């Protein structure tokens, strides 16, 4: 239910990768949909080429999917100055394993002791069995592939684009456009 | 079953990765702003490291390796699941960490005294190796030489007598027969279908590579005995072993300070670019930056930015303490960086290829696993930065890099001056480096038996190396522990191994240049395929044997010394001109007393 100039997330170069797969960015003005959905989280560098359709491996897995077919794009930023710290920034969650390897948009915000081969296991978590939610640790020293990265995510009728107007000529002959409407003839003001 | 081992090494590649980052942050920190609070802290650190480490050692412990499948894992879990210590009964522990403290402690502290003057006296680096490397008093030589063995060396034969024990003892209980066979073990390969390697096979393997040396060291050794008879006249013999005073430190472990007594023809100016460095003005940032040129003009990336800001390589305006001494840091974390304090000096020009020839092998593995982020042996890890400051210090770089003038012309007694500075250096240390391992492989096993110790030791010197005892010696010394690889308890083969990898890489990547000449000369400079050929070698970690990894770079499957000779035939050609008329080998009958 608002107007979504997707044209300035587009030009602006703050971004280290703005990456379309469901959609080509700058028909956006025109494409419309009922939603559109904002994910945002932060992530390190390197593991950012796991956010895309069909992808595989550590986040492809185990955080969120996209699917093959996904509608719409992807952006992420340096998020240094904010997001790693001196003593090392822990404050970020991921759950490393888990038996099936998730669905499409699914959600595994749960957690209980893995667990592997043939083998009962309460808590304890050290021998064949470990609790699968682990820290990172966000340094900035780090190499620029660990270094974290600000992400947003968007799932592309209601949200349409900045449908921009000409200036108005009157009292020439102008082949014109209102709203949803067209037509040509001479402007003039009426009372 | 497998899915155990794999998700509890996947658990500790993600926790070990942090815990080893805030610890080797912490040793940093101490070794570039040295205070008691920074040392305090990184030796915090290093115990909530190692405390990780072997909690979880005892869990790696519990997986069958018999019931792995994929190398990849089972050379991980072996590496976690490994032993070493607390095998011994605890007192013993504590006994032998007793023991390598005080051989530590003996080496580093002892003194030498005058016996003309007992209130001076000297350490072992600062005046007693100086003497050794500077002075040409026979006497005074003499003097440093077997006080050294006297006063410190026969305070540590009673200890190596009782680290010998401890240290097979541990080897035993880790079921490997002797330390020696532990220590061996670094090298071995099983497995991987025909490039499987034994521990024992190299035992045999370096012996069948050193008798191929043995021409190129004997009129070396003819050609500095000649020599050495005019700086040491009536004390040397034309055929006899050389006294070992007389050999450019305490030791004898290189020749390369003999230089001015042995110089082929010093009025050629033996090149050198410190002069043109400054007269270019050039300082650290422009050295590493012409030093990082090298590595992207031969296909290889440049650095991982932050390396700039958060490397040390020069003195800080503040009157710091910190140590100077250039060291190539991996933090994990993809963090690399170099501690240093340069000056402008060709030496130093060249310490930068070798410094970031480390760093650009640490980044093409930071993909593998912490267990494996390491060189397919301890020959490899150092060959592949030398391999650079070769390539760095050859004259048609040094004049494309701006560094000699286009009008200068290099000579045939210039590549003879150079070549035997190089031989006294590379090749007159490898009978040594052969005979120290020998020597310590068959006392761990006992092949050499505690009331022959040091009779063995000093017919190995006369036999292998061609040096002879200034003065008799008995079963209360140790000239061994004399040194800080005995001492210190460090395995000494990787030098060794290290000085054919070498040559064998640089003359692959040289045929793959397509280099012209002799292999001395080769530059790999504005190539491309040397550096595809290094990379593929460069990318693997310990995630595949040395020996798969040798047929990539070399194209052979084993280690060859072939490459070293050549390197050296120009100048063998030259010292079989120069001893025609001479006596070649030696006597080991004859003595200097
Ligand atoms: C076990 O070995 C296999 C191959 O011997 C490895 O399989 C590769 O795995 C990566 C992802 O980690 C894939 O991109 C490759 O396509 C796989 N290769 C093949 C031919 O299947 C596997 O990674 C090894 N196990 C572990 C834990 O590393
Ligand atoms: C490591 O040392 C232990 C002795 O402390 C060796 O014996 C193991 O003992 C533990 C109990 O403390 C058992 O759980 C193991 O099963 C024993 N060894 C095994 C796995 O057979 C053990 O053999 C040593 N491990 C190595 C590397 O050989
Ligand atoms: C360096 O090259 C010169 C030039 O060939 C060598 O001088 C020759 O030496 C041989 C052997 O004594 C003589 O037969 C020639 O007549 C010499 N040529 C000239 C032009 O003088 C010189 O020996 C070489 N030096 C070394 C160390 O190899
Ligand atoms: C190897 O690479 C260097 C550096 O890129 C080359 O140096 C350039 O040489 C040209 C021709 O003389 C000059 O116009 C450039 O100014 C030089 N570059 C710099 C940064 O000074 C060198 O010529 C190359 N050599 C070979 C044989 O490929
Ligand atoms: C592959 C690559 O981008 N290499 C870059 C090079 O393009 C750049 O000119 C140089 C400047 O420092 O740094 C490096």
């Amino acid at each position: 239910n608002c107007v979504a100039d997707y044209s300035v997330l587009y030009n602006s170069a703050s971004f280290s990768t703005f990456k379309c797969y469901g959609v080509s960015p700058t028909k956006l003005n025109d494409l419309c949909f009922t939603n559109v959905y904002a994910d945002s989280f932060v992530i390190r560098g390197d593991e950012v080429r796991q956010i895309a359709p069909g992808q595989t491996g550590k986040i492809a897995d185990y955080n969120y999917k996209l699917p093959d077919d996904f509608t719409g794009c992807v952006i992420a930023w340096n998020s240094n100055n904010l997001d790693s710290k001196v003593g090392g920034n822990y404050n970020y969650l991921y759950r490393l394993f888990r038996k099936s390897n998730l669905k499409p948009f699914e959600r595994d915000i749960s957690t209980e002791i893995y667990q592997a081969g043939s083998t009962p296991c309460n808590g304890v978590e050290g021998f064949n069995c470990y609790f699968p939610l682990q820290s990172y640790g966000f340094q900035p020293t780090n190499g620029v592939g660990y270094q974290p990265y600000r992400v947003v995510v968007l799932s592309f009728a209601t949200v349409c684009g900045p449908k921009k107007s000409t200036n108005l000529v009157k009292n020439k002959c102008v082949n014109f456009n209102f709203n949803g409407l067209t037509g040509t003839g001479v402007l003039t003001e009426s009372n | 079953i497998e899915e155990q081992a794999k998700t509890f090494l996947d658990k500790f590649n993600h926790e070990a990765e942090d815990l080893f980052y805030q610890s080797s942050l912490a040793s940093w920190n101490y070794n570039t702003n040295i205070t008691e609070e920074n040392v305090q802290n990184m030796n915090n650190a290093g115990d909530k490291w190692s405390a990780f480490l072997k909690e979880q050692s005892t869990l790696a412990q519990m997986y069958p390796l018999q019931e792995i499948q994929n190398l990849t894992v089972k050379l991980q879990l072996q590496a976690l699941q490994q032993n070493g210590s607390s095998v011994l009964s605890e007192d013993k522990s504590k006994r032998l960490n007793t023991i390598l403290n005080t051989m530590s402690t003996i080496y580093s502290t002892g003194k030498v005294c005058n016996p003309d003057n007992p209130q001076e006296c000297l350490l072992l680096e600062p005046g007693l190796n100086e003497i050794m490397a500077n002075s040409l008093d026979y006497n005074e030589r003499l003097w440093a030489w077997e006080s050294w063995r006297s006063e410190v060396g026969k305070q540590l034969r009673p200890l190596y007598e009782e680290y010998v024990v401890l240290k097979n003892e541990m080897a035993r209980a880790n079921h490997y027969e002797d330390y020696g066979d532990y220590w061996r073990g670094d090298y071995e390969v099983n497995g991987v279908d025909g490039y499987d390697y034994s521990r024992g096979q190299l035992i045999e393997d370096v012996e069948h590579t050193f008798e191929e040396i043995k021409p190129l060291y004997e009129h070396l050794h003819a050609y500095v005995r000649a020599k050495l008879m005019n700086a040491y006249p009536s004390y040397i013999s034309p055929i006899g072993c050389l006294p070992a005073h007389l050999l450019g430190d305490m030791w004898g472990r290189f020749w390369t300070n003999l230089y001015s007594l042995t110089v082929p023809f010093g009025q050629k100016p033996n090149i050198d670019v410190t002069d043109a460095m400054v007269d270019q003005a050039w300082d650290a940032q422009r050295i590493f930056k012409e030093a990082e040129k090298f590595f992207v003009s031969v296909g290889l990336p440049n650095m991982t930015q932050g390396f700039w800001e958060n490397s040390m390589l020069t003195d800080p305006g503040n009157v710091q303490k910190a140590v100077c001494h250039p060291t190539a840091w991996d933090l994990g974390k993809g963090d690399f960086r170099i501690l240093m304090c340069t000056k402008v000096t060709m030496d130093d020009f060249l310490t930068a290829h070798h410094e970031m020839g480390h760093i650009q092998y640490d980044m093409a593995y930071a993909a593998q696993p912490f267990l494996l982020r390491n060189g397919a042996n301890e020959g490899f890890h150092e060959a592949v930065g030398e391999i650079m400051s070769l390539s760095a210090a050859t004259p048609k770089h040094l004049k494309s890099i701006g560094l000699l003038s286009p009008d200068f012309q290099e000579d045939n007694e210039t590549e003879i001056n150079f070549l035997l500075k190089q031989a006294l250096t590379i090749v007159g240390t490898l009978p040594f480096t052969y005979m120290l391992e020998k020597w310590r492989w068959m006392v761990f096993k006992g092949e050499i038996p505690k009331d022959q110790w040091m009779k063995k030791w000093w017919e190995m010197k006369r036999e292998i190396v061609g040096v002879v005892e200034p003065v008799p010696h008995d079963e209360t010394y140790c000239d061994p522990a004399s040194l800080f690889h005995v001492s210190n308890d460090y395995s000494f083969i990787r030098y060794y191994t290290r000085t054919l990898y070498q040559f064998q890489f640089q003359e692959a990547l040289c045929q793959a240049a397509k280099h012209e000449g002799p292999l001395h000369k080769c530059d790999i400079s504005n190539s491309t395929e040397a550096g595809q050929k290094l990379f593929n070698m460069l990318r693997l970690g310990k995630s595949e044997p040395w020996t798969l990894a040798l047929e990539n770079v070399v194209g052979a499957k084993n280690m060859n010394v072939r490459p070293l000779l050549n390197y050296f035939e120009p100048l063998f050609t030259w010292l079989k001109d120069q001893n025609k008329n001479s006596f070649v080998g030696w006597s080991t009958d004859w003595s200097p007393y």
